Parts: structure tokens; sequence; C-alpha cells
């Protein structure tokens, strides 16, 4: 019975792949090859974000494109003032093997996690004017790589356990486990419309999810090891990843397949951070070769490289209104970069 | 604008307090991996003092902060990419068990040959060097059978065996440690090295090992950011 | 002719001085990962360096050429001072930079808790106002001048020098705070520092050169040999019967000038982790 | 997708041999070290084997030098591992799992519990 | 018996992918392409903005 469940297994993948095949009546890049280059793109550190005392290991942008939240292996959640270099609030966490840290799109609670299984979120706007444990969400049996809010109530959670889990930060209980990865995931990222979001994983393959439902809905591969890092198209229906194989990877929900490879003979370091900067046209995505490069994602071809850091650039995102991007990386500073 | 300045007051203030929470911490403050498997005896390392560990210990009025990572998955290439600017790691092996001696190295080759932590220190601790003597004294199990080049071993010149000791027992666990030190001097370069240390689960100087290691680490540390060395 | 050629390269080493200076200071003040305490000592040497060939150095250059001071004696008095203050800055600033790195290498696990902002602020600060008080408070209150005011009226007044003159007592206490003290410190510090560097990396070779020899080897004799000529030759000069020409009396204040042009090099190009700063731009 | 399928293995004598073949189709099989991982049944995985990415660094365990030879072939993005004069201790089955990253010296976790990149695996009997 | 348990769940998950309506991938670029083009001139980073508009200046 076990081989039988193989072989269906087999040929739905077969039926899968014919089915992409069949779908696949051009190829992305010939479709493109029309468009006119941009050309080399010169972004220059704008500001350089200092105070942090180890590693950075991730940050998240807010809403309003002023305020940026960056967590280091130190122990610190930094709230800096990106236009003025001014820190609003340096959170003193708990544990401080963070991994992780959001924004919340209202901008009155910060999320982090790592090496403590537990996400932790953090009231920026309480009346008494200080910085408190609002909840302490439990529940992960693995590190956590990326935490998103979907709002101030739900948040969603990618942890080491090979599972995503939805959270109500006042229940404080997992509304939803996302069960179906088997390596360890890396990284979160929420569709425009909050109802699906992908995770890719230490797994070569990114999964598809309904925040509602709470069951896989598309599994997407091409990938030759771990995945590290994904993002959202800013149409919402795409995504990017970024993997140990030094190649970037931009899928399709429709199509449900890989569409272009962003890899060059050059780099052999792997990616650790991507992000689309607002209309998919520059995917920038960050190496561990102490850089980050800047690909064209239609010429699937790299049109920019930002150097600058001494470190690996762990962490890189760019603005909501594609004003600016900012690079953290391990030697202890932000660039913010445009 | 008088925001602006209160803003800016603010982030003085924070400033001041981020730089003396750094001087208060990086100073006679040392970060340590302990890393093992679950057989070794990693937890009873040091015996003067849900998601990660913390033990803190003092030797020469010098603190030290050990983490055992002991709640993630058996998949460890991810998450100890953390612990590339820890003083060491405290790599604990069970010389007994044989038969996970192997994998035991293995771990031990890719942590020293690990991009990131290339640059880290470890010090090896040959843990249950007791249960290791009662094991090749019986001769019941033998160590050719894992590893066919014991038979054509020596022990060193430079072997320092105690006084108590069967010359057997100290060719078996001066053996395991080349075997170690071969991954160490086959890829160490210059920037790490390794200092393995035959311990017991009785023993109370390993506190004093830690310490004494950890000052030659950070000494190698210096000259070679000096160019003396 | 042969003046010129002197001035020429006399202003090799005015140069020297000034850009090496000026280089290390930018670097330290601008460059923000240069920013460790340690890098406090290197940056006030360098300002230590920078105010000699800037205010004595250039001064003193034609000086030694004409063999005459035509300033007047309070401006001579002035430039005295400023030169025995600046150069026992610099020299009590290879002291505590030799006392910094005695404190990295000898007891590692504890240099942060020892060499931080606090310290370095207290050695930079002994290192100016020391000399200073001692060199305006020595000087201009003629305590070196003491007991041989006639001798060297004749010697160097009727002759209208600027050049220092020290009297038997003046001359050893001169010697003992500006070489001695300052240096005997270095020397036990980098004797030290060598063999624990022999050591490991014998050890090191053992496990599996010897380095400690090209950098201890130029931090110690650029300082000796631009420093040992011109202090045992004056500290001489009261227990010898001051026979030594002024030419030679210029060539030693030179070497100890030139001190102060290796010293960025010395102290600042040697170390990679200062060339790899320096690189970015 | 990345896959790793496995040919080989069966009811042998002691004494022996057996050339098992893992397919290796996806990736860029010239680029990964290679590794093979055993499952002894009651056992957990044990590392048996380890290649280079051009087969240069070859290293066995200790239990099967000797006795065991790998051999990778990059144009076909096939490897081998002939296990002639197979005991009754090597009863077990075998994984080819590859190494998470490559271009790296490090093979971090090849021999755990739900490791990714292994393959489905040939039972090897002897008796 | 987790393993037949895996399986099947497998097998369910691969099968509802299956069924899942895939559009043509030419049709998928052009739509990318579409996207592209009309926000194009909203992207500060392809374009550069006027230091004015530019708040890192
Ligand atoms: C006169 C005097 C001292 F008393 C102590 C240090 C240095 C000097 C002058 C002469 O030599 C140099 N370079 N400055």
């Amino acid at each position: 019975e076990l081989d039988q469940l193989r072989q269906e297994a087999e040929q739905l993948k077969n039926q899968i792949r014919d089915a992409r095949k069949a779908c696949a009546d051009a190829t992305l890049s010939q479709i493109t090859n029309n468009i006119d280059p941009v050309g080399r793109i010169q972004m220059r550190t704008r500001r350089t974000l200092r105070g942090h005392l180890a590693k950075i290991y991730a940050m998240h942008w807010g809403t309003d494109s002023r305020l940026l939240v960056s967590a280091s292996q130190d122990g610190k959640l930094i709230i800096w003032d990106s236009y003025t270099t001014n820190k609003v609030h340096a959170i003193p966490l708990r544990s401080s093997w963070v991994m992780t840290c959001a924004y919340a799109p209202s901008g009155n609670y910060v999320a982090c996690g790592g090496l403590d299984n537990i996400c932790s979120i953090y009231n920026l706007k309480t009346r008494e004017g200080n910085v408190r444990v609002s909840r302490e969400l439990a529940g992960h049996t693995g590190y956590l790589s990326c935490c998103r809010f979907l709002d101030d109530n739900q948040i969603v959670t990618s942890s080491g356990d090979t599972t995503c889990a939805l959270w109500d930060i006042e229940t404080g209980q997992q509304t939803t486990t996302f069960t179906g990865h088997t390596g360890d995931v890396m990284s979160l990222s929420l569709a425009p419309d909050t109802r699906l979001f992908v995770s890719g994983a230490c797994d070569a393959s990114a999964k598809l999810w309904d925040v509602r439902e709470g069951m896989c809905r598309q599994t997407f591969t091409g990938h030759e090891s771990d995945i590290n890092a994904i993002c959202f198209f800013p149409n919402g229906n795409a995504f990017a990843t970024g993997s140990d194989d030094a190649t970037c990877r931009l899928f399709d929900l429709r199509a449900d397949q890989e569409l272009m490879t962003y890899s060059h003979d050059n780099i052999i370091c792997g990616i650790t951070s991507v992000s689309f900067s607002k209309s998919g046209r520059l995917l920038l995505a960050g190496y561990d070769d102490f850089n980050c490069n800047v690909w064209d994602a239609l010429k699937a071809d790299r049109a920019g490289v930002l150097a600058g850091h001494d470190n690996r650039v762990s962490c890189l995102g760019v603005t909501d209104d594609g004003m600016a991007v900012a690079t953290g990386s391990w030697d202890s500073f932000l660039k913010i970069w445009n | 604008s008088a925001e602006d300045k209160a803003a800016a007051e603010r982030s003085k203030m924070i400033d001041k307090n981020l730089r003396e929470d750094g001087e208060k911490a990086a100073a006679a403050t040392h970060r340590l991996l302990l890393l093992g498997a679950d057989n070794s005896g990693k937890s009873t390392i040091v015996k003067q003092m849900s998601g990660i560990f913390e033990t803190k210990f003092q030797v020469d009025k010098v603190n030290f902060h050990m983490f055992d990572v002991g709640a993630q998955r058996d998949e460890r290439r991810k998450w100890i990419q953390c612990f590339n600017d820890v003083t060491a790691i405290i790599f604990v092996v069970d010389s007994s068990d044989y038969n996970r001696l192997q994998e035991a190295l293995n771990d031990f080759k890719s942590i020293w040959n690990n991009r990131w932590l290339r640059t880290i220190s470890v010090i090896l601790f040959l843990n249950k060097q007791d249960l290791l003597a009662e094991k090749v004294l019986a001769g019941k199990s033998k160590i050719e059978d894992y590893f066919p080049e014991f038979a054509r071993y020596t022990t060193p010149e430079d072997a320092t065996p105690e006084p108590g000791e069967d010359p057997r027992v100290t060719r078996a666990k001066y053996f395991i440690r080349d075997e170690f030190l071969r991954i160490s001097t086959a890829s160490g370069d210059g920037r790490h090295y390794c200092y393995p240390h035959f311990t017991c689960s009785v023993d109370t100087e390993n506190a004093r090992r830690i310490f004494n290691d950890c000052r030659d680490i950070i000494q190698r540390m210096h000259l070679r950011q000096y160019e003396l060395l | 002719e042969v003046q010129a050629s002197l001035y020429s390269l006399m202003s090799l080493i005015i140069l020297a001085t000034l850009v090496g200076n000026l280089i290390v200071i930018i670097s330290i003040s601008h460059f923000k990962q240069l920013h460790t305490p340690t890098n406090w000592l290197l940056h006030s040497m360098a300002i230590v360096d920078f105010l000699l060939g800037c205010l004595i150095m250039p001064c003193s250059m034609v000086r030694t050429v004409e063999r005459c001071w035509y300033f007047g004696e309070i401006l001579c008095k002035v430039h005295t001072s400023t030169d025995i203050m600046l150069s026992s800055a610099s020299i009590f600033h290879l002291a505590f930079i030799s006392i910094d790195r005695y404190c990295a290498v000898c007891d590692p696990l504890r240099y942060k808790a020892k060499i931080n902002i606090s310290t370095i602020l207290v050695m930079i600060l002994v290192s100016w106002s020391l000399p200073a008080v001692y060199a305006f408070g020595m000087i201009f209150l003629e305590l070196n001048l003491k007991g041989v005011e006639e001798l060297y009226r004749s010697q160097v007044s009727d002759l209208g020098g600027c050049s220092p003159f020290f009297s038997k007592v003046s001359g050893v206490l001169a010697f003992m705070t500006s070489f001695y003290i300052p240096g005997s410190v270095m020397l036990f510090v980098y004797y030290r520092i060598y063999f624990i560097a022999k050591g490991q990396a014998r050890s090191i070779n053992r496990t599996n050169e010897t380095k400690a020899a090209k950098t201890l080897g130029i931090m110690v004799g650029v300082f000796l040999v631009c420093w040992c000529p011109f202090f045992l030759c004056t500290v001489l000069d009261p227990f010898l019967g001051y026979v030594i020409p002024p030419s030679l009396n210029d060539a030693l204040y030179w070497f100890g000038y030139l001190n102060s042009a290796l010293n960025p090099m010395v102290y600042a190009f040697f170390y990679p982790w200062f060339r790899r700063a320096l690189k970015m731009v | 997708q990345v896959q790793l399928q496995e040919s080989g293995g069966g009811l042998v004598q002691p004494g022996g041999s057996l050339r098992l073949s893992c397919a290796a189709s996806g990736f860029t099989f010239s680029n990964y070290k290679m590794n093979w991982v055993r499952q002894a049944p009651g056992k957990g995985l044990e590392w048996v084997s380890d290649i280079s990415q051009s087969g240069a660094s070859i290293s066995y365990t200790g239990s099967v030098k000797g006795r065991f030879t790998i051999s990778r072939d990059n144009a076909k993005n096939t490897l081998y591992l002939q296990m002639n004069s197979l005991k009754p201790e090597d009863t077990a089955v075998y994984y080819c799992a590859r190494c998470p990253a490559p271009f790296t010296r490090d093979c971090f976790d090849v021999t755990s519990t739900t490791y990714a990149y292994r393959g489905q695996g040939t039972q090897v009997t002897v008796s | 018996t987790a393993s037949i348990a895996q399986a099947r769940k497998l097998v369910e998950q691969l099968k509802m992918e299956a069924n899942i309506d895939r559009i043509k991938v030419s049709k998928a670029a052009a739509d990318l392409m579409a996207y592209c083009e009309a926000h194009a001139k909203e992207d500060p980073l392809l374009t550069p903005v006027p230091a004015s508009e530019n708040p890192f200046r």
C-alpha cells in the first residue's frame, strides 16, 4: 500500500510538471527581451545606523517608512528613526539570541524571536511611556526565523521545526499550524492582501499557504539548496526566493513554476535576504560575500552592487513607499541606501 | 522643532545607555558555546556554576557565559551561525562510545570547516575519561574495530600520562585526541586552534581549563592583531 | 649650496611628519570603526607629533642651519618649552601605547576592563599635562640654566644661540623624566611581549616563523636610534665639560625629530587593521 | 526539484559485493560534496562514506575502510559505493544524502533524522 | 503507521496542487511586465528621485 501511495505521489508530480510545461508556451526571458535595460543604477549609503554592539540578524521597515526596528545578538531591539538617525526606543531583550523582528503595520507593536523559541510582542504605545512585553508567544519547537504581523491581533511566524503558526496575541495560542515543510523554515512573506503567504524552508522548496483555512495550497520547487529568504512580488501574484546555491528564483502563484534564474558565475556565496523594491523591477538580494547585489527581476541579470558592509549582510528590507532600502549586516551597522 | 530637540536628547540618552551596557557587558565577560551530543556530559562540565540555556561562572573575577542550545531539532547548520562571535566552542566528546565517536569527529570537522565558525577556537573536552579507561582496560570492545588505524599507532613522545594510568589507556585517549587534532591541523590555518582536555565527571578543573584556554585564545588573537604572531 | 641641501633634507622630515600625522589623525577621527580606546592613544600621539613637526621642527630647521637665533629670548624660551613638552609627550605616548599592548597581551581576559575610554583619557591627560608643567616650570624658572648661568652666557648667549642648556642636576632630571622612566617601561614591556610571543609561536609550531622580531625590532629600534644618541650625550654634557660641537648636537636633536616622523608609520601603517581601513577610500 | 534515487542492494551472502548506484538529478552534481549514510535497523543514521566535489578528498568511516570504495561520475551525475566483502554487520538501509550547500568543505547536517536531501534508500540485507 | 499517513497527506497535497488551474507562463510574464511598466514611474529606486522629495539627503 505504501508503494501505491508513492506511485500516486509520483504521478501527481508528473502531472503537475506536464501542466507546467504545457503552460510554458514561451519563456519569460525571451518575452522580456524587448524591455530596454535600465542600466547601471548607483545607490549610496544615505544613513549608517550605529549603536548595535553585536551582529544585526534582522530588521523590518515600518509602514510609515520612517521608523525601522532592528534586532541584534547583543540583546537590544532598537526602533530607529531613519530620517534623523534617532533611536526612538532601545528594547532590552530577555534572550539575546534574537533571529527575527517585525514592526506592526499600525506601529503600536513590535515582535522579535530567535533561539528562545518565543515570539515576544512589545508595546511601543503604552500610556506609561516605556516598553514592556505585551505577550510571550510560546508553542514553537524550533528557533523563530521570521515573524510578520497581519494586524495588531494576528501574527504569523516561521520556526525551525518545519512548521509555521498563526497566532492571536490576546489569546496567546496557535490559531492554525502550517505543517508540510520538511526542513527548517527560514523566511516569511505576506501577500499585500494578507490572505496568502509563502515560506521558503531548508528543503529547496517554497510553500504557498492560506491564512484563513490553514493548509498548503502550492508547493514550489526548483532550488538547489536551503532557501534562506523569500518575498512577494508587489503585484502579489509572484514571489522571489534566495537560497544557499547562490541563486535567486522567481515563481508565479498562477503558473505554479519557476520563471527566472538570478545567478552569476562570479557570485559563490549564498543569499541571506531578498526584497523587491516597489514595482518588482528591482530584486535586491543579500549575499554572504559582504555585499548585496541588485538584480533586474524582468531582465533576469545583475544591474547593481551595494558594497560597504564589513561582514555578512544578514537582513535587507525596502521601504513600503520605495524611497529607500536598508541593509543590516553582521558588522553591527544598518546602511540605508537610495 | 522643539520636538526635534526632545527627540535628539532622548536619542542621546538612549545611546548613553547602550554604551554603558556595552562596557558593563564586554568587559571581563566572555561568551562560550557549549556543544555536544546527548550521551556526552555537556551539562556536567563545570561543577562550580526553553530554547537555549546559559551557565554563568567566574574564575579570576572574569565572567563566562556558556550557551547550551538544547531545544532545536537535529539540523544544526542554520542556528549555529549565530555563535560565530563567541570566544570559543566548548565541544564535549564522549570518548567511551566509539560507535558515535566517528559522528562526533564529523561534527567537529563540520564546525572546524564551517565558513562562519572557521575563526572560533574549539576548546575540546574529552569527557568520561574514567569510563573510557574502564572500557579499554576490560577490552570487551576494541577501538581498532571502529578505527583500522589504531593498530598502527603509538603514544606521542610529548604525552604526559597520569602516574596511575595504564599504557593502553594512555594510548587510547591520545589516539582519540590525535584523531581530533588531525582534523584541527588539516585546515586550522592560523586564526583558530583546538585545545583538547581529558576530563571526567568528577574533575572540578574544567572552569580553570576554560579560563586558561580563553586567555590563550584572546592572547593569540591580540598577538595576531598587533602582528606579533 | 650646502645650506640649501640641508634645508631640503630637513624639509623632507618636516613633510613626512606633517603628512604622516595628518593621515593618522584624519583616519582615527573620521573612520568610526577605528574608535576603540587603544586608537585614542595613537590619535593623541599623532597630534603631538603633528604639533612638533608644525611648530618646533620647522622653526628649529633654520636654527640649525644658521646656528643663530634671531627671534628674541622670550620666544627662544617659548620654543624650547614647546620642544621639550612635545618630545616628552610623544615619548610618554609611546610608553602608554606600550602599556596598552602589555595589558592586551599579558592579561587578555581583562583587557577591556583595564584599557577603556576613561583610562585612555587619563593617560592622554598625563602625557600632555606633565611635560607641559615640567618644561614651563623648569626653563622659564631657569632651573636647567641654574648653576651654570655664567658659563651659558659666554657659550651660547654671546653667540646668540637657542640651544637648550642643562646643568648637572637638571640634565639628569631631564634624562630620568624623558628617556629612562618613559623608556625603561617600554623596553621592559616589549621584552616581556617578545618572550610571550616567541613562546606562543613555538607552541603553535609544535602543535602543527618569528614575526615578533619584525614588529618589536622596529618598534624599539626606531625609538632607540632616534632618541638614545641625543639623550645619552645630553646627560653626559654636564659631566664631560660641554665639548660636543653644535653640529653634532643638531644632528642629535633631529634624530629625535625624525622619531616623530617615523612614529605614525611604525605605529599605524605597519598594522594591517589600519591599512585595511585606509584602503576603503 | 532536487531528487536522489538509489539503485542497487538486495540479499547477498557474507563476503559478497554490491555496487550501489545513486542517481542525483535537479542540482549540479559536480558542485556538491556527496556522502553515503546508512541506518542499521533499530539504530540511528550513521555516516559511512564521503567524497569531494572532484573526488580527491575521499574519506571513510572506520568500519568500512578497505572494504567500501566510493566513486563519482561528474558527467553522468551519478555516484557509486562498491560495497565488496560485506559482513553481517553491514545490514542496513543506505542513503546517498548530499550536502546542504555547494562550494563548502563542511557537510554540517547529513545524518539527521529528517534531512531534506537524502534519497529514498536501498535496503541491503546480508545473511 | 505514521509513514503511510504522511504519504497519504503528501498525495492529497499534490492532488490539490494539480487540480489548481495554471495560466500560461507567457501570460504570467506579460502580466508582470505590465505591472512593472505601470509602476515604473512610481519606483524611486528604479529612477532616482530629485533630492527635494528624497527624505534621506
Ligand atoms: C631639549 C630636549 C629635552 F630636554 C627633552 C626631550 C627633547 C629635547 C629637544 C632636543 O632634542 C629634541 N628632538 N627636542
